[PDB]
């Protein structure tokens, strides 16, 4: 079980908080990042 | 501020190697003084049957006596013990380990000691981790023994630490018999002759080989077991003299006792002693392998450390970590931006990774379970996946 | 013939010596035993093949052949590959004891070693057994008293 | 390179009991060509304070091996002679008491040898045997003085003479075919090899 | 060398030894490692069907058809099976971790 | 996609020691697998839609 | 005429840890000229060299 446990509780959880965090942060990361560039020119 | 607490997150929680396993069977490792008999390792080994005996979650144990790794003599043994399938059984082997370890500290006669299946298939003979102590200003064989007994002390009251012990061959005594040369010249017998009279004292003489039902088998020749026994057999040896009354070895070699170490190790090319240790519940072995670093700081200038078996590994996978995640990140952004023709449309993805670690480092501490290897597979994977869906929008 | 410390000082050092230059290496290290057998391992970077270090091995050594003493020289250094892990463990017992100890490890040692290291993948099969011999024990002071 | 060397290694077994007793006794030295030359360690003595033989043992003992530690340094050769007890019997003397050569080299051979060491209480062992301690004798000569008191044995007389009396005892180099003088004074050097990589 | 091979060939050695073998002795294996792999491998495989059952579960609550379902589902097995011609071609084997 | 998560298992298979070792097997399995689902995607599915 | 004009190895002896050479041969001074190697002489049958 330790063997499974290790490698399933870390992609678990990363996967849970790229996903719901990156559906209502990488809009707003790449408005502004673009932003940036347009601030620029 | 999402990034700065995963940063941390990372840093500062344990680490280890590999997900200790319970795979059915187990060792025992039994080590008397270096004055022990076959019959007293026989004894200890029968109690250690004695107490498994009763207990309907183990199939069978099977124990070589005067044979075991680490050295071979009359006083050293080993145990396997295998355990019913999972199923029937109720407890894991770590705590009839617990069990046989406390029963043996109990009443023994030497230090026994049950240790889990290596993790990985040849990397080491136990579960824990292996250290080297070297010498590495020519202290003497002598003082290395005391530093290694002050690295005990200190470190049997640490709590990381479940237990430590020396894996090798205790010291011992010898007698070291001193041969007066002017005294046998004097007497007229020869000194080749006292020679051949000791190296044949105790030794096997082979001859030739005889046929037994048609296979050849040596003949071997020995001094009956009755004069081989103490000091008295050796020290009563006569040898014919010219003077025509025969002289034993006790007119002509004086006896001298002396305290020497039974077996000398060497790693690296300087003298050193192996020693082993099991990490403790609630400390990861990375956490144990910090703090015996450090008690090893506090020893006689001159004692060096080294790490050898699956703890080198574990460190060399630690370091390397970094430039693992490093070169992926780098590798990502470059094929992102050599996909989309852009130099901004990369970044976007790139700072998504972040968010995936905090929820990995979350996940493990909620469990507890220590970073380990396959923390640093999930967390390569992570980053693709967080990638996938930056990419998927932008 | 010799204590561990004169072993320690003649044989393991001058052995030791030469191990360095051998590709791959990662680590040596030597155990020298009052039971009377010097044993030194080297180990190499993870995946290197175990035949070309063999050879390189063996043919470092030999540099100490003439350095080491004549009965070392003249007995031999063995060089081999060791997992030192034991997968199957397999045994004679007699419930009845008709057959006594020695007679089963003769037994053993005679027909199922042999027939064992045939399969394929037996690398290695340490018997705990000994094949039987003639046992002379001379008594010392019967040949003392008769001159012998 | 190490195909050809453990190739030459296993043809040349056959006949290696062939040779004659003397060079066997010496053993016959096989060695790879070695290509990677970085430098050499000379130990030089200006004044004259050592010779040959004394720099290249302390070269061989103190530095050959503290030299190897170097990351990147695969083998070092020495050149030198390692110290050799030398008996230098003197002929007259030896006619004198009426011995030969043969009988220092044999009491040679019968004062300095070594003895086997046993282990009291090795199985087998009578019951009731508690106790198991290794049991070790020496007799071996193992300096100048005490090869000098070897004893041989007068024939006209019967007189036990040192071996001192008819030879002189010192150390020396093993070979002395051959020299290295470093400004016309003694010394040894030892060459430094790549590891591979 | 392989322990599942050796294990078996020496268990198949033994039933020849068997006949052969004086009446009042008796063949023993007091210790053995063969059945942790299998069991290993074979736990691992079981886990990989179940994922593949809650995949196929969560594509069928999403899609709403089995039709559109199987779409999907069919490729894994495809893809696994190019895998394992890759590894064989590339002199690696069949182990837990690749499990 | 594909190409992103086949170059993120890249760099860790090239590690030393034994855990590079462990790596290598991921990284194969992983890459080779998800090479050949982007394959089938480009390719069969379109045909059974 | 192999020990006295030649180098006759014996045996080893331990010095220092390390086991050196054991050689027997006639003083320097000795094996000089022709004459003083004929003058060696041999063990005889009846003890007379």
């Amino acid at each position: 079980s330790e063997t499974q446990h290790a490698l399933g509780t870390g992609v678990f959880g990363g996967m849970i908080s790229a996903t719901i965090l990156a559906i209502f942060f990488v809009p707003v990361f790449f408005i502004f990042i673009l932003g940036a560039v347009e601030k620029l020119f | 501020v999402i990034t700065g607490i995963t940063f941390a997150g990372m840093k500062y929680w344990p680490t280890a190697f590999m997900p200790e396993e319970d795979q059915g069977w187990f060792m025992t490792s039994f080590q008397l003084p270096s004055d022990a008999t076959a019959e007293r390792t026989r004894n200890v080994v029968n109690q250690f049957e004695n107490n498994l005996k009763d207990n309907p979650d183990v199939k069978s144990n099977t124990a070589i006596l005067g044979w075991g790794f680490s050295g071979a003599g009359q006083n050293v043994a080993v145990a396997f013990t295998t355990l019913k399938d999972f199923k029937e059984r109720t407890s894991s082997a770590s705590k009839m380990t617990s069990d046989v370890n406390s029963s043996m500290a109990n009443s023994t006669e030497g230090e026994t000691m049950a240790v889990l299946p290596p993790a990985i298939d040849e990397l080491g003979t136990f579960s824990g981790f292996s250290l080297r102590l070297q010498d590495r200003a020519n202290l003497g064989m002598p003082a290395l023994l005391a530093a290694q007994d002050e690295l005990m002390a200190m470190a049997a009251k640490n709590k990381k630490f479940y237990m430590v012990w020396n894996e090798g061959l205790p010291q011992g005594d010898n007698i070291s018999l001193k041969i007066d040369r002017e005294k046998l010249s004097a007497l007229g017998v020869k000194f080749s002759d006292v020679s051949d009279i000791i190296s044949t004292s105790m030794g096997s003489m082979y001859i030739n080989d005889f046929p037994n039902q048609g296979r050849m088998q040596q003949v071997i020749v020995q001094v009956e077991a009755k004069s081989r026994m103490q000091l008295k057999d050796i020290l009563n040896l006569k040898v014919m003299g010219s003077s025509g009354q025969l002289v034993s070895l006790s007119e002509v070699v004086t006896p001298q006792w002396n305290k020497a170490p039974q077996q000398y190790n060497r790693y690296n090319g300087r003298p050193s002693l192996s020693i082993a240790g099991i990490p403790n519940f609630d400390t990861s072995s990375g956490e144990a392998m910090r703090e015996m670093e450090q008690l090893i700081a506090k020893l006689p200038k001159g004692i060096g450390y080294e790490w050898t078996g699956i703890s080198l590994q574990e460190k060399q996978s630690e370091s390397q970590m970094a430039f693992l995640l490093g070169l992926s990140m780098l590798v990502v952004f470059l094929v992102l931006a050599a996909l989309y023709e852009s130099w901004a449309i990369p970044l976007s993805v790139m700072l998504v990774v972040p968010l995936g670690i905090f929820g990995a480092i979350i996940a493990i501490m909620s469990r507890g379970l220590m970073n380990d290897v396959f923390f640093k597979i999930g967390l390569i994977t992570i980053i693709g996946l967080s990638a996938k869906n930056a990419i998927l929008i932008v | 013939g010799a204590t561990a410390k004169t072993i320690n000082d003649s044989v393991v050092t001058l052995i030791e010596r030469e191990l360095s230059g051998v590709k791959n290496l990662l680590y040596y290290s030597a155990t020298t035993d009052t039971s009377g057998t010097a044993e030194i391992t080297a180990t190499f970077k993870p995946g290197t093949d175990v035949e070309m270090a063999q050879v390189d091995v063996q043919n470092k050594i030999k540099a100490v052949e003439a350095r080491l003493p004549q009965v070392v020289r003249q007995q031999g250094l063995q060089v081999e590959a060791s997992s030192s892990g034991f997968l199957m463990l397999v045994g004679i017992n007699s419930p009845n004891n008709q057959y006594s100890e020695v007679d089963l490890s003769d037994y053993l040692v005679r027909n199922v070693v042999e027939e064992l290291k045939r399969v394929e993948g037996v690398g290695k099969v340490q018997s705990f057994g000994a094949e039987k011999a003639m046992r002379i024990w001379v008594d010392p002071n019967k040949l003392v008293s008769y001159g012998l | 390179v190490e195909m050809a060397q453990v190739d030459v290694q296993n043809k040349i077994k056959a006949v290696e009991a062939r040779l004659p007793q003397v060079v066997r006794q010496q053993g016959l030295q096989v060695e790879a060509s070695s290509s990677g030359f970085l430098m050499l360690v000379g130990i030089n003595s200006p004044n004259n304070q050592y010779s040959e033989v004394d720099l290249s043992d302390y070269l061989v003992r103190n530095v050959v091996e503290e030299l190897k530690r170097v990351e990147g340094v695969g083998k070092v050769q020495s050149f030198g002679a390692e110290k050799a007890m030398r008996i230098w019997v003197d002929p007259n003397k030896l006619v004198s008491y009426g011995l030969s050569i043969s009988d220092v080299n044999n009491a040679i051979r019968e004062n300095n040898v070594e003895i086997a060491p046993g282990r009291l209480g090795d199985l087998p062992a009578e019951k009731g045997q508690l106790i198991t301690i290794p049991l070790s004798a020496q007799g071996q000569l193992s300096s100048l003085e005490q090869f000098k008191n070897i004893s041989l044995k007068s024939k006209t007389n019967g007189s036990v003479i040192k071996l001192s009396d008819v030879a002189n005892v010192e150390i020396g180099s093993q070979a002395y075919n051959f020299a290295i003088l470093e400004n016309g004074k003694p010394a040894t050097a030892a060459a430094i090899q790549l590891s591979p990589g | 060398a392989n322990a599942v091979k050796t294990a078996e060939g020496v268990r198949a050695k033994i039933e020849e030894l068997k006949l052969n073998l004086p009446e009042g002795m008796e063949f023993s294996i007091p210790y053995d490692t063969a059945p942790f792999v299998k069991i290993s491998i074979e736990k691992v495989i079981h886990t990989l069907l179940e994922a593949m059952v809650l995949v196929f579960i969560v594509m069928y609550l999403f899609l709403h058809n089995v039709r559109y379902t199987l779409i999907p589902a069919i490729v894994a097995p495809i893809a696994l099976l190019g895998t394992f011609t890759v590894m064989l071609l590339a002199g690696f084997s069949i182990n837990v971790l690749t499990m | 996609i594909t190409l992103v998560l086949a170059a993120v298992f890249l760099p860790m298979a090239f590690a030393s020691g034994s855990v590079g070792v462990i790596y290598k097997q991921f990284t194969l399995t992983m890459s080779v697998s998800i090479l050949f689902s982007a394959l089938l995607a480009l390719i069969l599915t379109p045909a059974l839609c």
